């Protein structure tokens, strides 16, 4: 008996050699492989397989490699491949990807991926699964915004910030001791993956690492709080010793170096770029030069993502706005204008599409969106695709290879820069459960369901009141993995090592788990997935022209984006 | 007036319908969520009005066409599912590609 | 009559910045092809490299510009700019970590920056 | 150089000689000093002053005189002066008032109001700053009542209920020792700092100060308890042994005695009249002349601020639903007639402003508005000025004295009657930091920033998916300190002593700040700051008319209020 | 815009409001919730417009008739209370027995 | 529908704007959340309209003149900011001091 590949992809979800539309894109991946066995499919539901006895063991305890959780059929769109796997779930963390049921009767079932009385079954057949986003761009400032990111499918925040002050309002920093105390047990409130980012200012050691000792996760070294050439080595001495991330928004108006004096002090160190075009801030006009390095791991943030016809009108009037310009004051229109250069954005969009900008992150409520993250890098893949073509790499008519580029830019790339590639940022076995489930209609807009340590922490969902959850109003609401303390056991705190040494989470009362930053000093361009080119990128101090190799980074604004007015409301 | 969750929840609905109709009256082919709404608020006022279920199945059909909205609309929404108090209390009304 | 909301009223007369504090006017260059823009408060001896001028005279120096102004010099432009004294204790860490102690120190600050090719050293 | 005066406030906020508007009141308020040294200010932002090296200090740890919070050139309201200042905060404390910066370089920086890496920034330039306002009258009948408060810049709720029981919606009570538990745990949750009150009403003494015992913050003394000579009585002896303030609610049908028998019953003791005019109820027709007494600590409650054209017809109708009265019953009518006066209510707008009435409050939900006690304060304010001129003791043109004992009425003279006044109520050192930032052309009407024990609480802020944070909507929100563990580190519990010292905080599970009731009973009507005139006011039975002094008080009632339709939607 | 707690809520008042005028429109007979909304709606307008407290007291017991809603409605709203700024702040409305 | 928390929220502006041109259409001087209600709508509106950033931008400074507006409302807007999606995605648009 034999199946049709289209009722076979309706029921199940596509199989080797299907291919889906991402969205309303013109973007297609297509199924690599698929782990399944053809006939011994899992579903669940009114006489289906997973029934006791049949494709659900009625045998083995919780502790004989039977799974809390199986997601059946999924779609997974990740670094490491775009293919069809069930997915299991124990203990909040990935513990098999592969083929879930029953070895009684099924052939190839995963040896610890049994279906059990304890397993509970979420159906991603139809669904694409990626990996939550890892957001290293985050403000503080308005605690609406963490359900922003959750609906557009992120699942970690990293960054600085106390709520709405000046200091956060400019800068990623929750500055000093007191008010990172104050901010992680903040944090136990908060229904995502957190980081804090300390100051990375000054020109002694101690008043620098006493941030990290207290709870900080990174250090954030930013123009705002004087991006000098001393808060630099001062900020990568500390963060050599206490295996920490820095990242850096450099001195737009060089008043104490050009990039290359940047780049002296930083002297070799690894150290992340956020928004490495410029537009965001950093050394005028070439800080974007610094995406050629081998020691930097680049970012851009998402208002430039990708080059619109009204990117540049928006973002010189959003400086004016943001920066308190006057157009009356020459010295702030010439700052604009050195700030805000088309032929910088143009070519952004295509470093991103060479491997040359390797990760994606917002700039919350300072310079950036939200929810835009993986919106926008989907939206600048698409636009490179009409532009440039498939690329060169593609095979077999499909945009795997893009896909798989731009997935590691809002996933693994900023968790390997991070130092928490081991507990998050991938579809991996071994990794905690954050899954974000999509409807292809729908990818990259906005999430079905997102998954946080094994239990849904938010979910695109109708009436309370019905018979059913699908009658309107569907709209993302929070689920039960944020109420009560089941929001402590699905979300992680990120903290440094010499904080968890010394107790800090016994100290402030800290009921979240608690995940360690490590491996963040020995890691470079190189590390970052389908991302690590290495070049020079020379910037005409003139014309703002950008070349690579011998040619111009050109390309055209658009006037439309796919994933915008089709789906959104305002 | 004594509003329950749901009453408050489903204002908003009708609300967006009112903006797609304002959109729809000056001209714009209408996207998806403005169509959703449209359509489910028509339900929701068809149950208010005393119309059966069998009746707002029929009509739900016909309150939209393709030429009303963008491209893919049509092809996105399978069904649109809503619950209203008629007079005989609370049922679900499920209208089946609403947009041909 | 016409009320705006929150409007100020202020008093007449202006505000002096810096009194009492001397004032030293020198000659600057931008030497580089990139524009340098330079705020009230950094240690004026510690500015870009490529800013040409009589470093001693920048030493115990700051802008004598509102606080939270700026000076801008685009791409190969040469203007004066007017200085004043550092109050408080005197004393410059970080930055460029060319004084990290007293300002006094002058031949220990003009000698970490000529080594270091500040430009303008004597 | 020189900068103008105009082009000076612009940048810094307002400086010694220069006048504000309140809000579209035709008040003036005038910088009396400035700390500053002209040319040193402190400001934060791209090349601005608080930048490592510079305006902030890279050398010391936090523990060496660095703050963790700057508020940056605040124009300050409070008790104590009128003036210009940068305020530093630390441990959740004001710990300086004066200049902030870095003693490196800067002249006039208060030795311990160092900007180090530790240290945050608001800018509160071109704001005005006053201390958080301490609501002493609040019914707890229904949660939103919080944000309610917290829009108007009021940080402190004293009173007492246990949701909209017909108790609690009649009377500030949270009865015996199980309702007290149930509601300190309660108040856990709620943003803002509460002081809970027992009921005030028995014949022994054991039932009303095991209410002390469990975690009472002092007693209400209310009519529908039966406010009789032996409740008043007890009470007050219950005060005087736990050092607790009573408040009182007098019998307005005079049953068990007339004012005098009340005052008799007192004894000379301290206590707190509620709604000292009597609309709110009262001794009919004279309960007013309790604020002439030395015992005395007269507050207001707010539906009768200030006398309008609608107020009258509002109240009588008001009295008729939430006292039940019936028009066919002439009891009712006649007891309507008896307690809603217009020559009593227009007596109180001049007695406010002789300062013969010390306080305001809001009666909130019960006879009160949550949200308007600061904005009819300062509508009360103009309207005196209107009718009366500005105050004999003004000076070069400014309403600063006026400005002064009305922001007395709301902040420190409230805390000053409880007992809370070392924790709250002013702007001085050594004080909580709860602290509200206003725009001027909002001042009293909607808050900008609320800051609770040093970090922001609530906000009017924008759109949490947009770029930046000032795009539409804006709307008051929850920010940072009340989310999570920092919802206790942020808010102050206040007990009795002897709760305290018998460990209801650790009995219960508390984890707010608890803060301590003291020196209650050794004060008096002199202690009111800025209101602390005695006299003897004559209230005539016949016809109600008040007199001071052998002058009749009287005004009349107004037709328009500033502080209203040009900035409410409904 | 500065929206506060009670700004947002009472936009929810006029919405539904405008939901009943349109089924009044229509030619349906109000209900209970439908009622009240018209004439809170009705009271916090007429603070905006200037009106007085006994103004709207008056004219807020000739908004909707008993021909204009159900069986019962008039006997099930005893009064209907509302605060909106009048031109001298915040005032209470009490509309008694609305629909005779 | 699938709303997201900018799409409830921003729903209330939309409202808001038809509360506040009823309120002009019946002859009354708008106040400052009114005026900063409709010109934002205005904008939003404008982006599903299919108008660029630059359009609005000037558009945006003749929606409200200062004789639609109470006195103080026009010095009180120093400009109105609002985000919605274009053709070509989420932009920001500010109107700088829109009544003049
Ligand atoms: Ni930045
Ligand atoms: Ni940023
Ligand atoms: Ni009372
Ligand atoms: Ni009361």
């Amino acid at each position: 008996m034999k199946i049709n590949r289209q009722q076979y992809a309706e029921s199940y979800g596509p199989t080797v050699g299907d291919e889906v539309r991402l969205a309303d894109t013109d973007l297609w991946i297509e199924v690599e492989k698929d782990y399944t066995t053809y006939g011994d499919e899992v579903n669940f539901g009114g006489g289906k397989v997973l029934r006791e006895g049949m494709g659900e063991n009625g045998t083995y305890t919780r502790t004989e490699n039977v799974l809390d959780l199986l997601l059946t059929n999924a779609l997974i769109l990740d670094y490491t491949g775009i293919y069809k796997a069930d997915i299991g779930v124990k203990d909040g963390y990935i513990v098999g990807i592969g083929k879930g049921g029953n070895p009684d009767i099924m052939d190839g079932v995963t040896p610890n991926m049994i279906v059990g009385t304890a397993t509970e079954v979420i159906a991603a057949e139809g669904k694409i699964v990626t990996a939550g986003g890892i957001d290293t761009h985050v403000h503080f400032i308005n605690p609406d915004q963490v359900d922003v990111a959750l609906a557009n499918g992120i699942t970690t925040l990293f960054g600085g910030g106390t709520g709405p002050a000046e200091g956060s309002k400019a800068t990623t920093v929750t500055p000093g001791p007191w008010n990172i105390e104050k901010m992680l047990k903040s944090t136990e409130g908060l229904p995502i993956n957190v980081g804090i980012l300390g100051k990375g200012h000054g020109s002694s050691i101690a008043p620098i690492m006493e941030q990290i000792d207290a709870g900080a996760a990174g250090l954030k070294i930013h123009e705002d709080w004087g991006a000098t050439p001393a808060s630099i080595d001062r900020s990568l001495t500390v963060a050599d010793e206490a295996d920490v991330q820095v990242a850096i928004h450099s001195d737009t108006l060089n008043e104490a170096g050009f990039l290359e004096d940047t780049l002296r002090a930083i002297n070799g160190r690894v150290i992340h770029s956020f928004h490495v075009e410029g537009a965001g801030g950093g050394h005028a006009p070439d800080i974007m030069a610094m995406a050629g390095h081998p020691n930097v791991l680049p970012s851009s943030t998402n208002p430039t993502r990708p080059f619109t016809v009204n990117t540049i009108d928006e973002h010189l009037d959003m400086l004016m706005v943001c920066h308190h310009l006057k157009q009356n004051i020459p010295e702030d229109v010439a700052f604009a204008d050195s700030r805000i250069r088309p032929e910088t954005i143009a070519a952004e969009d295509i470093l991103h599409d060479l491997g040359i900008i390797s990760m994606m992150s917002t700039d919350a409520l300072a310079m950036g969106r939200a929810g835009e993250m993986v919106l926008r890098t989907w939206q600048t893949a698409d636009k490179m695709k009409k532009q440039r073509g498939p690329l060169a790499e593609e095979k077999n008519g499909s945009d795997n290879f893009r896909l798989k580029r731009y997935v590691s830019k809002y996933t693994i790339n900023p968790a390997i820069a991070q130092g928490i590639a081991h507990e998050v940022g991938s579809i991996e076995e071994g990794k905690f459960a954050d899954l974000v489930l999509w409807e292809p209609k729908f990818f990259g807009v906005k999430a079905d369901r997102v998954i946080k340590g094994g239990i849904i922490a938010y979910a695109q969902i109708g009436d309370p009141s019905a018979s059913i959850p699908t009658p309107q109003p569907v709209m993302g609401r929070r689920m039960y993995g944020t109420v009560g303390d089941l929001i402590h056991d699905t979300n992680i705190t990120f903290m440094s090592k010499s904080s968890i040494q010394q107790g800090v989470p016994a100290k402030l009362g800290l009921k979240r788990r608690i995940g360690t930053v490590k491996n963040c000093r020995n890691i470079g361009k190189k590390d970052m997935k389908w991302n690590d080119v290495t070049t020079d990128i020379d910037i005409n101090p003139e014309t703002y022209e950008v070349k690579v190799d011998g040619e111009v980074l050109t390309c055209e604004p658009v006037k439309e984006l796919p994933m915008a007015q089709r789906y959104f409301l305002f | 007036m004594h509003l329950n969750p749901a009453e408050k929840e489903k204002l908003q609905i009708f609300l967006a319908s009112e903006l797609l109709l304002r959109r729809k009256a000056r001209g714009l082919k209408l996207n998806y969520p403005e169509a959703v709404a449209i359509i489910t608020s028509f339900i929701m006022e068809g149950a208010r009005d005393g119309k059966t279920v069998a009746m707002l199945m029929e009509e739900g059909k016909h309150v939209l066409t393709r030429d009303d909205v963008m491209e893919g609309v049509p092809e996105m929404i399978d069904d649109i599912q809503a619950e209203a108090t008629f007079p005989d209390g609370t049922k679900l009304v499920t209208v089946h590609n609403p947009i041909s | 009559n016409y009320i705006v909301p929150g409007e100020y009223r202020v008093a007449e007369g202006e505000i002096e910045i810096n009194a009492g504090r001397e004032k030293t006017t020198i000659r600057v260059s931008n030497t580089g092809d990139r524009p340098i823009q330079v705020g009230s408060h950094i240690h004026f001896v510690e500015v870009n490299k490529e800013l040409l001028f009589d470093r001693a005279e920048g030493i115990g120096r700051r802008l004598n510009i509102p606080s939270g102004t700026a000076a801008r010099f685009e791409p190969g432009e040469e203007m004066e700019v007017e200085l004043t004294e550092l109050g408080g204790n005197r004393e410059v860490f970080g930055i460029s970590d060319l004084t990290n102690g007293s300002v006094d120190n002058k031949e220990l600050i003009l000698q970490r920056a000529k080594e270091l090719g500040y430009k303008g050293v004597e």
